[PDB]
RNA sequence: UGCUCCACACAAUAUAGAUGGAUACGAAUAAGGCGUCCUUGUGGCGUCGCUGAACCAUAGCAGGCUAGCAACGGUGCACUUGGCGGAAAGGCCUUGGGUGCUUGCUGGCGAAUUGCAAUGUCAUUUUGCGUGGGGAUAAAUCAUUUGUAUACGACUUAGA
RNA sequence: AAGCGUUCAUAGCGACAUUGCUUUUUGAUUCUUCGAUGUCGGCUCUUCCUAUCAUACCGAAGCAGAAUUCGGUAAGCGUU
């Protein structure tokens, strides 16, 4: 007696959609969609991350699941307070996506002696877990 | 050149012994630098008054940028565009953030829509639409409705390598 | 360990050349994974060697070797220009040449 | 032009259940069930209360947005195939030689045959699709009723009759002979 | 990075796939193409036939046994899209075609090895959504190649055997991940998390 | 004392190009993967993707010697039980045992003179002389001839 | 599309024009060969083109059927 259909959830484009810029002078900072121009150009502001409030083509940014409500056509300070109030940044870092990007760059910075540590460290975690597989 | 800038221009006839202190015409010009703007001024005053730049002079040149250069707004813009077999007036309404950035878009798509280069486009007047519900283009009114929400499906993904291994997804 | 290379691999592309003219003076090299001339200068300037096997030994090694220096970036894809003390025999098209890490610049 | 959004409403009566993943649909109701592919439409489906289905397109061109109305006109056609069914009552009009059709089973495969058409001995067997049942409407002369759920298949069969009885090499406009659909009805009257 | 890569052409533009393969050959990469029957070409299938018959008719007149050999196999029609696509006349080009092995379907032993793909030539990424694409698996059947059924069951046989391979792999993959989490949170991982792993 | 195949040299030439690892579902993408759960699905719920920058592995005279500790593993090496696999299978996987190494941990031992870098060589072929074992013991052609064949070839014959 | 075509401009047409293609005609010219490229027609021999004569399938009509005429895909098959 039940009809089943799947909405196939997307990352919606709206004023209040937290975004990640990909390429350009920023190239990796966070921002909120201030106001859309068209399907290919929006407005972004980065008061929490130093990104100047600007209009950018979507091609240089990628959307995020993050969601928070704030008025359209807002100003920088208005963006800031809701950004601080909703605690978007901290829960952004709480996203598994944030760790992956961070450890990616954390990996890009680790030095040779750190590399040698992991060489040993990976073998320790190897042996400890391998015996468990052997016991399994 | 499309990185245009609105160079405001004032120009006047050369002083003459009969009538000095001439009329001092003024114009806003959309151009990629000071230089093209200077002559683009001269092109327009070449039309509406009996003056050539040799017989006239440019009293001043200055730059223009919007008072709130990061505020979206709707533009009502007139233009005459030289057709393949003639010329027609033309009234588009484009919604862009900067006055110049509107023309950056407008010169681009007019070249797309009717193959009119930057050469023959004569912006009669740019009129930023001061309020809503007064435009008459549906593709803009659909951006004037409330709570504009929609997905961007079928996301493209650039690849820095010629090879992948994932059969990449497309969800967005 | 199991790897002993202290160089980064390099696939030799081709001559420095126009449509219908080629120049043996300069040859093009691609390093795996290198992307842009923004970070191609890291490989720029290093001594690079073309190792190959000869039918008969000459000087205590059947493995004769060719010496050359990578000079400058090329294009926007990380291809670099390299001059060799002896120009490549043009059989090297698609051959993996070694890209040493010296002269060090760090 | 690419309207950023376009919307259509699917009115599903309470007697029909719907299952849609990807672009494959399957209704379930008292009449039966129907399954149809839509892999070539590029649309989106969503729901309000399991009575209204909301189909939509985002950023679709004019040629694209046309299809969005079509599929709604397709899926509700699915409903009527499973809440009403489609009745196609036919007419055997002929000038002098009456039309004879033979409900005949060749070998496990049902075909409807056209005989006596213009006194001709052509074995004009025509296949009949699934769920499409053939019944001679009694008490009224020269009708055949094609009953089935899928409007497409029942109509496609009836269309096949139109062409298979098509008189040739004659000025048809007065050779009014042949087979013709009197009405595009429904299995139930509601 | 891998000298010999099994490239899969599923949902890949034949032209775009050709170039990203034309390059790799001339760089010297060993290239083996698989699943070649169901490659994709952009255009309506009916018109994809017409342009072939136009090419099919094109042949030398005085001796039709020495003109352009109009190959029909899906692998070979792709292969022709590599000749001319690569400077075949010269020896270097001849060696390039030497180091290329186009293999319709998935013949052994590549089935038991990884089928790399090309991000660039993908139909999903490149085609505007809703545009008319065309698989060569049906075209070659429509234009003379006569082995659609035999490869259909053969690929069917490989897929059902391979699926079990993955089913066995997922079972072991589950247990290694389960042991991973079980042994995780340990102080060793704590350095790894801080260090970058 | 011919020939072939198994082991080894070694000598030759020969290399369209080894110098960590082809690290194996399919399908779809306006959708899935994975995991949990079941009123088993076109299911519930959750996670995830947004680049292979990943996974493994990787420390030791170019990878030597020696001792010990926590274990019952990895891991060669071949053996062996088997299975799988005919699309070009020629490989995959598994049982069990032995073997060496183990850097999981601690120690100790030797590294030097190529003297400031000089690829500082480490592969993959095939043959040829031979090592020292295995296997095995024929055809074809000319010439004679037959014609279903034929310009000549060729073909088709027959002939201890 | 003026008119014919009973009535109806466009079934068939189609005046007055007007826009294309062709080298199967013949033009104009002289780029090629004057220290030789054998020149008509016929015989026979074959392929190709379609701008279709019949042939397959259709459509139209001032096409009752036949004969019809126009038109479409069509060069496979023929054309004494």
């Amino acid at each position: 007696t039940d009809s089943i259909v799947k909405a196939s959830n997307w990352r919606l484009v709206e004023v209040g959609r937290v975004v990640l810029i990909k390429k350009g002078q920023s190239a990796g900072k966070l921002a909120a969609i201030v106001e859309i121009i068209d399907q290919k150009k929006v407005l972004i502001d980065g008061p929490k991350a130093g990104v100047p409030r600007q209009a950018i083509n979507l091609g240089q940014v990628v959307l995020t699941p993050l969601t928070f409500a704030l008025p359209r056509g807002a100003r920088t300070a208005t963006v800031s307070k809701k950004w601080a109030a909703a605690a978007v940044c901290e829960k952004w870092a709480a996203s598994s996506w944030a760790k992956k990007i961070a450890q990616r760059e954390r990996r890009a910075a680790l030095t040779d002696f750190e590399r040698f540590q992991v060489m040993v460290l990976r073998k320790q975690k190897r042996y400890t877990v391998k015996k468990a597989l052997a016991k399994a | 050149m499309a990185h245009f800038k609105e160079y405001q221009v004032i120009g006047r006839r050369l002083p003459t012994e009969s009538v000095p202190e001439p009329k001092l015409f003024r114009m806003r010009i959309f151009a990629s630098n000071e230089v093209i703007a200077k002559s683009r001024y001269w092109y327009f005053l070449q039309k509406l008054h009996k003056v050539k730049k040799a017989s006239g002079e440019i009293v001043s040149i200055n730059q223009i940028n919007e008072a709130h250069p990061t505020k979206v707004k709707n533009f009502g813009v007139w233009v005459r565009y030289d057709s393949r077999s003639g010329t027609h007036n033309m009234y588009k309404e484009i919604r862009d953030v900067s006055r110049v950035a509107a023309v950056e878009t407008l010169y681009q798509d007019m070249a797309a829509r009717h193959r009119a280069r930057f050469r023959s486009i004569h912006i009669l007047k740019v009129a930023e639409i001061e309020k809503t519900a007064d435009v008459k283009r549906q593709y803009v009114k659909q951006f004037l409705t409330k709570d504009l929400k929609f997905p961007l499906p079928h996301r493209v993904q650039k690849s820095t390598k010629t090879f992948s291994y994932k059969r990449p997804s497309t969800f967005y | 360990a199991e790897s002993h290379r202290l160089y980064v691999k390099g696939k030799h592309l081709s001559y420095q050349r126009s449509k219908r003219v080629n120049n043996p003076n300069v040859s093009l090299i691609k390093i795996e994974g290198v992307a842009t001339p923004q970070d191609a200068q890291f490989y720029l300037g290093k001594r690079i060697a073309y190792v190959y096997r000869a039918s008969k030994e000459v000087r205590g090694s059947k493995i004769r070797v060719m010496w050359g220096k990578v000079t400058r970036t090329h294009g926007n894809s990380g291809v670099v220009r390299a001059t060799f003390r002896n120009n490549l025999p043009a059989k090297t098209f698609g051959a993996s040449v070694r890209i040493f890490l010296y002269p060090s610049n760090i | 032009m690419k309207y950023i959004q376009t919307e259509q409403q699917i009115e599903v009566p309470e007697g029909v259940t719907v299952s849609i993943k990807s672009r494959i649909v399957k209704v379930v109701g008292p009449r039966g069930t129907l399954t149809k592919n839509l892999k070539h439409i590029d649309v989106t489906f969503t729901k309000v209360n399991n009575q209204l289905i909301k189909v939509a397109v985002h950023n679709g061109g004019r040629k694209h947005v046309a299809a969005l109305r079509t599929v709604k006109s397709l899926v509700d056609n699915m409903i009527t195939g499973v809440t009403k069914g489609y009745k196609y009552k036919m007419r055997y009009v002929y000038a002098h030689f009456p039309i004879n059709v033979n409900i005949v089973e060749k070998d496990g495969a049902k075909f409807i045959e056209v005989r006596n058409f213009l006194g001709d001995k052509k074995i004009r067997n025509v296949p009949v699709r699934d769920g499409v049942t053939i019944e001679f409407s009694t008490n009224v002369k020269d009708e055949i009723v094609l009953s089935g759920n899928s409007v497409e298949d029942v109509s496609q069969n009836a269309a096949d009759l139109q062409q298979i009885c098509r008189v040739r090499n004659k000025d048809i406009r007065k050779f009014l002979d042949g087979i013709y659909v009197s009405h595009k009805g429904f299995i139930t009257e509601d | 990075v891998e000298p010999v890569v099994v490239i899969d052409g599923k949902g890949h533009l034949v032209g775009r796939l050709a170039s990203v393969v034309a390059k790799q050959l001339l760089n010297g990469q060993k290239i083996v193409v698989v699943r070649a029957e169901e490659l994709n070409i952009s255009g309506e299938f009916f018109r994809n036939k017409l342009k072939y018959h136009d090419f099919l008719r094109k042949a030398t007149a005085f001796n039709k046994t020495r003109g352009p050999f109009h190959f029909r196999a899906p692998s070979r029609i792709f292969y022709k899209a590599l000749r001319g696509m690569v400077s075949h006349k010269t020896a270097r080009g001849k060696a390039a075609l030497e180091r290329l092995k186009v293999f319709e379907g998935i013949p052994p032993p590549y089935d038991k090895k990884k089928r790399v793909v090309v991000p660039q030539a993908l139909r999903v990424l490149r085609l505007k959504p809703g545009r008319k694409y065309t698989t060569l698996g049906k075209l070659s059947t429509s234009v003379g190649w006569k082995y659609e059924d035999v490869v259909a069951k053969l690929e069917a046989k490989r897929k059902v055997s391979s699926a079990e391979y993955y089913a066995k792999k997922r079972a072991f993959t589950k247990k290694v991940a389960s042991a991973n989490a079980t042994a995780a949170e340990s102080d060793v991982a704590k350095q790894l998390a801080a260090l970058g792993y």
